[PDB]
C-alpha cells in the first residue's frame, strides 16, 4: 500500500546474486525507458500507484487529480508517487509503456505470457477490448493479496 | 558574494545562483532601512 | 560563466529592474527570518502547563493532591517548490527580428529571452504577493480551481484559530455597524504578555474609503480612522498603529501584530524567482527557460490575527 | 485513536489564559493522584486508552493481555498508554480512580457503568459517579469527569 | 473577425497590474502545459483552421497535400499555431496527446467531448474530455480548455 515498506527492516540484504533482484514493489519507472518518453504529474486521489489512473473533477474549488480507474475513462498509467507531495507520475496513453503492474487476484495462476490484458474499474489488470496490454511474463505474489506482471501498453485497440 | 558587487565573478551556475540568494537578501535589507510608514 | 553563458549574463544585467514584492511592508524587519530549504519541513517544539481541579487544602493528614499536568506540541511548516516555463527568441535570432523601436515577433508573440524573463518574473512575484496574504495559489479571478496544496502551508487570511467577524449585508455600508464588528473583535484578541508592539492594519480601498471620513451629527477634527488608531493604542499600550490599503483583499480588514514572537515569516532563500539552467534548444529561433520558486514558511500564534469579513449582499 | 495526535500542529498555542485548558485527550492519570495508589503495566490488546480494561487470553504460547471491556470482566481502567511499548497503565478497580474517562455517545451525579466496549454509560455491579457534563472533543469521542470506586453489590 | 492577432488596432494602454484572467485570449497560441518531448509539424494551411481539429486535404497532384478544418474519421491532427506570412499551420499529430484551449460549438468539466466536421469540439468516439465551461470571446467564438488523448470508442 505504500512505494516503501511502512515497517523497518530486521535484517541487512545479501548483495550477492543478481538475478531475480528486481521483482519488488518499490521498483518504480519502467524496465525499458526512451529518453523522449512524455512525463506528467497530478494531484492522487488515494494510492494509483502501479496502476491505471483516471481524471477525477471535484466541485471546482481545486484543481481536477487523478484515481486508480480503467475502462473507457483511462487516461494514463501511474508510474511513480512522490508521498511527502502527493504528485503521481503519470505517463500518457498515447506513450507507449513496458513495466510491472498491478495484476487482479482473481485467475492470476492463469496468466501467461502473451496474453491480452485489459483494465478494470480498480485500474488493476486482468486477463480479457480496449486497450493494447499484454503480459510478458506470469504474476509474481509479493503479498497475500498483492500480484503484479511485466507487461506493456501500446494505446487504445479499435 | 553578491550580484550588486561588480568584482563578483560566478564560476558556476550553483555560484550565481547563491549571490542571486544574496543579492535579493540584500535588497530587502536595504528596503527596510530606507522604508518609512507613515504614522497616523 | 558569464563568457561561456549568455542566459547567465542576460540575468544579472536585468535583475536589478525586477521591482520589490510588496509583502515586504506588511511585516516587521525582525519578522521576517530566511531558511535554507527548497522542499521539505520543519518542526518545533513548544511545552504547555495547565491546572487539572481546585487547590487542595493542607489541613491535618491528606495523600490525595491536585494534579498539574503538561502538554506538548509540534508545529511542522511544509515548504513547496513550483517552476514555470516561458517561450523566448535564440540570442543569435535577436538580430533578423531587431526594428526600428522594438525587438521581437509582434505577430507570433516573441521576445528577447531578456525582456521574456522580466516579465516572467513580475507575475510570479505577484502570484506569490496573492498567496502570503491569502493562502491560496489560483489565477481565476473568481478563485476556484485552486491548486491542492500540502498541510501546514496557510497565510493571513485563511490561518485557522483566529478571531472571525461578519459584518451583515445590510449593514455593508453602515460604519458604525462596521466598527461595532472590529471592536468586538478586538476585545477578544490575546496578546498576553506581547502587547507593548506595533500593530498592523489592511483594508481594501472600498473600506479605507469609508475610513476617511468624519466621525460620527458629525464630529470635527475626528475621522473614523482616527478613532480606530485610539481604540488599537487602547490594547497595544499605545504603541503605532499602521494601516495599509491592498487592492487583493475584498472587503477584508486583517488586523495583527508586529512583534517576531507571535507571528513570524520564515520564507526559504529561494522563494523568489530563479532561472533553471535548463534550455530548452531546437533547430528554430524558439528557446524555452524555466524559473523557479519556493512556497511557504508562515508561522502565528493562535487567536493573535482579527479577521473582519463585510458580507456584500 | 492516539493519546498524542498524530498529525503535527499547524499553529502555535496561546498560553496566556489558565481556565478550562486541561480538557484534552493527552492529558494522562488522573485530577487527584494519591501517592499511595498501586499501579500496573500490561500488554495492550487494541487502544483501550482511557477505556475499561479487561483480561484478555491468548492461546497459552504468550502472556496474557488487556483490552477494552466492561459488564461482569471489568479489571481496572487505563489511564495512559507507552506507545513505543505497547504498555497499558491500568489501575486495578480495587483501588479508587477519579478523571476523565470516555463515555458513550448526563449531567454531574449521575450513576454511570462500563458497558461492552470500555465506554461509560448511563444506568448496577459498579460503583461510578460522574462529577462534570459531557465534553466532546471530536464529533464520536465524548469525555466526562468520573470517580470510580470500588464494584457496588448485586 | 478570426485571425489569431486582431487586425484592429487599440485606442487604450493596457492596465498591466492584475494577474488573474488574462490568459482567455484567442491570441494564446500553444498548450497551457507543454513538454520538450512533444512531437509538432508544420504544414500548408488550407482555409484558417487555427485552434480546430485539422484533417489531411489532398489535391490533384501538382501540389503537395495540405491541411483543413475538420475531423471525425479523418482527423489526423490539432493545430496550435498559425503563421500568416507563410500560411505555415503547426500541427500536434493525434498520436500526441495536448492540452490546451480549443474551438467549442456554439458543457461542464468531465464532459467528453469529439471533433466535428467543422474542427470544432461538441459535446458526445471519444478524442478529449472538457476541463472547464465553455468562455464567449464574440458572438459565435466560444473557446474551452480541452485535453486531447487520442481516439477511443
Amino acid at each position: 500500500l505504500m512505494k516503501n515498506p511502512q515497517q523497518d527492516s530486521g535484517l541487512l540484504s545479501n548483495s550477492i546474486d543478481f538475478r531475480d533482484q528486481n521483482l519488488i514493489f518499490s521498483n518504480s519507472g519502467g524496465v525499458c525507458t526512451s529518453s523522449k518518453d512524455k512525463i506528467e504529474n497530478y494531484p492522487a486521489k488515494g494510492y494509483p500507484y502501479k496502476r491505471g489512473v483516471k481524471l477525477s473533477f471535484g466541485d471546482g474549488t481545486t484543481e481536477l487529480e487523478v484515481e486508480a480507474g480503467g475502462g473507457d475513462d483511462l487516461y494514463g498509467v501511474c508510474s511513480d508517487i512522490d508521498e511527502f507531495s502527493g504528485m503521481a507520475t503519470v505517463i500518457p496513453i498515447t506513450n507507449n509503456f513496458t513495466g510491472y503492474l498491478t495484476l487482479k487476484k482473481d485467475g492470476q495462476n492463469g496468466v501467461n505470457p502473451g496474453d491480452k490484458l485489459n483494465f478494470n474499474q480498480h485500474g488493476e489488470l486482468e486477463k480479457v477490448k480496449s486497450v493494447n496490454a499484454i503480459a510478458l511474463s506470469k504474476a509474481h505474489k509479493l503479498t497475500e493479496d498483492l500480484f503484479i506482471v511485466l507487461a506493456s501498453v501500446f494505446g487504445n485497440r479499435a | 558574494a553578491s550580484l550588486l558587487d561588480s568584482n563578483f565573478v560566478p564560476i558556476n551556475f550553483t555560484e550565481f545562483v547563491q549571490a542571486i540568494s544574496n543579492t535579493y537578501k540584500q535588497r530587502r535589507i536595504q528596503f527596510y532601512e530606507n522604508l518609512k510608514r507613515h504614522k497616523r | 560563466l558569464f563568457d561561456e553563458n549568455y542566459y547567465a549574463k542576460a540575468v544579472a544585467n536585468i535583475i536589478g529592474e525586477v521591482k520589490d514584492p510588496i509583502m515586504y511592508k506588511w511585516f516587521s524587519p525582525d519578522q521576517i527570518e530566511d531558511v535554507d530549504l527548497q522542499m521539505g519541513y520543519q518542526k518545533t517544539v513548544k511545552w504547555d502547563a495547565f491546572l487539572n481541579a481546585n487547590p487542595t487544602t493542607i489541613a491535618n493528614e491528606v495523600n490525595t493532591i491536585s494534579t498539574i499536568g503538561f502538554s506538548s506540541e509540534v508545529v511542522r511548516l511544509n515548504y513547496l517548490k513550483l517552476q514555470y516555463k516561458f517561450r523566448h527568441l535564440k540570442q543569435t535570432s535577436e538580430k533578423f527580428y531587431t526594428s526600428d523601436s522594438y525587438i521581437g515577433d509582434i505577430n507570433n508573440n516573441l521576445l528577447p529571452f531578456a525582456q521574456a524573463y522580466k516579465l516572467a518574473s513580475s507575475e510570479i512575484i505577484k502570484l506569490i504577493n496573492h498567496f502570503v496574504l491569502t493562502g491560496t495559489v489560483s489565477i481565476q479571478k473568481d478563485g476556484k480551481n485552486q491548486k491542492r496544496l500540502l498541510p501546514n502551508m496557510y497565510g493571513l487570511l485563511n490561518m485557522p484559530e483566529q478571531i472571525k467577524e461578519e459584518v451583515a449585508s445590510g449593514d455593508k455600508d453602515k460604519m458604525d455597524k462596521i466598527f461595532e464588528k472590529i471592536e468586538a473583535g478586538l476585545s477578544k484578541l490575546e496578546l498576553g504578555d506581547e502587547f507593548s508592539t506595533p500593530m498592523m492594519v489592511i483594508v481594501d480601498p472600498a473600506t479605507s474609503l469609508k475610513l476617511v471620513k468624519p466621525y460620527a451629527a458629525a464630529s470635527s477634527c475626528e475621522k473614523w480612522e482616527d478613532v480606530l488608531i485610539q481604540t488599537i493604542k487602547a490594547i497595544n499600550n499605545r504603541e503605532d498603529v499602521y494601516i495599509e490599503t491592498s487592492n487583493l483583499l475584498k472587503h477584508k480588514i486583517l488586523i495583527y501584530p508586529l512583534n517576531s514572537e507571535l507571528i513570524k515569516f520564515k520564507p526559504s532563500k529561494y522563494m523568489l524567482p530563479t532561472p533553471n539552467e535548463q534550455v530548452d534548444k531546437d533547430s528554430t529561433d524558439v528557446a524555452h527557460s524555466y524559473i523557479d520558486f519556493v512556497l511557504g514558511g508562515l508561522l502565528a500564534t493562535r487567536k493573535t490575527i482579527l479577521q473582519v469579513n463585510i458580507k456584500q449582499s
